[PDB]
């Protein structure tokens, strides 16, 4: 293995019933993977973020009247300022190297399946489902072709949903009464697939 | 296209009941690298196979988490003790793959914008507590400074089998709750 780099707390806090939480949110942006690299430090009481460093700006800034005090201090320390610069080589391009291979370029095809989903109301199909499964990345299209043409009023979609497995899964149905005769295709394009994939309905 | 690689932590104490928590996670984007364990002081990669491909030295977590615990009762003083409106769970109950019936599925359950980031979730199956293979994750930083949390229950789909996951968060005196139960057509 290679050892991933975790960001030092090097700033403390400075003095100046009941739930209490403070939060450390140290964000590595990256545009275009290495060429450009943002490190944003994020410093949170509560679920308000007193302050935070911007890279780009080099310096922490106040985001509340609570977080002003704590800014003025860690801006002093310039070996503090220079440190948390540092970072951007030290945490978010180190780690980049060793975690693009399984991360950036993690692929996963999704599975694709059709089935009909009776009315509750009439003894009929009512609805095709297009259940799209175990894939990433999450960005995905899925289309469905009613005799070669593609629908949009007629077809419901869910949101992307997140497995939480770093796999994701998008249901998309086509609200139509199936006819023998009829071909109904569910189209899915992903960045994992060199081809399409065409999953055709057949009845029984 | 761009990408974002987190180092999260939180650390919280509550005082009506006495209870304190702390995590140290790595997120790529919306999932989770690893979490460190930090009573026994151990990476977690969320999926095996991480671990053949990159380590990380548990050490630097609890250091983080000496200064973690200093400034939290540093803002906790320096605040006046001011108190934030909880935010109770949405609940998303879901299988993993369509369902055939006796083929091995799992059902997926995430609490979503949810703050503070404590809660507990309960499968039932036709109303009885089922725990086997049960995962729970950490606490998955969500947009406004909100957290995620999953719980995953393995099942073999069967005829007449309702299903049910319920999650306390810490203020309520109430669960949020959702039914799931298999679809079979007739022909
Ligand atoms: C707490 O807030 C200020 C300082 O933050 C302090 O002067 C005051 O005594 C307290 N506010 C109240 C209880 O009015």
């Amino acid at each position: 293995p290679a050892v991933v780099h975790s960001v030092r707390a090097l700033m403390l806090a400075e003095r100046q019933g009941g739930s209490f939480f403070y939060g450390k949110i140290g964000e590595c942006h990256y545009l275009n993977g290495t060429e450009r690299v943002r490190f944003l430090d994020r410093q949170i009481y509560n679920r308000q973020q007193f302050a935070h460093f911007d890279s780009d700006v080099g310096k922490f800034v106040a985001d509340t009247p609570l977080g002003e005090p704590q800014a003025e201090y860690w801006n002093s320390n310039a070996e503090l300022l220079e440190n948390l610069m540092n970072e951007v080589d030290r945490v978010c391009r180190h780690n980049y190297g060793i975690l693009e291979s399984f991360t950036v370029q993690r692929s996963v095809e999704p599975k694709v399946r059709v089935s009909a989903l009776q009315s509750g109301s009439l003894p009929e199909t009512d609805r095709l489902a297009c259940y799209v499964t175990g894939f990433y990345p999450p960005e995905i299209e899925v289309k469905w072709f009613l005799n070669g043409r593609e629908e949009t009023e007629r077809v419901v979609s869910t949101d992307v949903m997140q497995n939480g497995d770093w796999t994701y899964q998008v249901l998309v149905v086509l609200e139509t009464v199936p006819r023998r005769g009829d071909s109904y295709v569910c189209r899915v394009e992903h960045a994992s697939l060199r081809q399409p994939i065409s999953q055709a309905w057949e009845p029984p | 296209r761009r990408h974002v690689l987190l180092q999260a932590e939180f650390y919280q104490r509550s005082e009506g009941p006495d209870k304190a928590w702390a995590q140290f996670g790595f997120h790529f984007d919306a999932d989770e690298l690893f979490h460190v364990e930090l009573d026994a002081a151990q990476t977690v990669w969320r999926l095996p196979e991480f671990g053949r491909f990159a380590s990380f030295e548990a050490q630097g977590a609890l250091q983080n988490m000496a200064v973690g615990k200093q400034n939290l009762e540093v803002m906790i003083s320096n605040s006046n003790r001011s108190q934030q409106d909880f935010v109770t769970p949405e609940l998303a109950l879901f299988p993993a793959e369509a369902v055939s019936l006796e083929e091995p599925n799992v059902l997926i359950c995430y609490a979503d914008k949810f703050w503070p980031p404590v809660a507990t979730m309960e499968w039932r199956r036709n109303g009885a507590v089922v725990s086997e293979g049960v995962y729970d994750s950490v606490y998955y930083g969500r947009p406004d400074l909100l957290f995620r949390k999953f719980s995953y229950l393995p099942f073999v789909p069967q005829r007449g089998d309702v299903y049910s996951c319920a999650v306390r968060h810490w203020g309520a005196e109430g669960p949020v709750q959702r039914m799931w139960e298999p679809e079979v057509p007739e022909p």
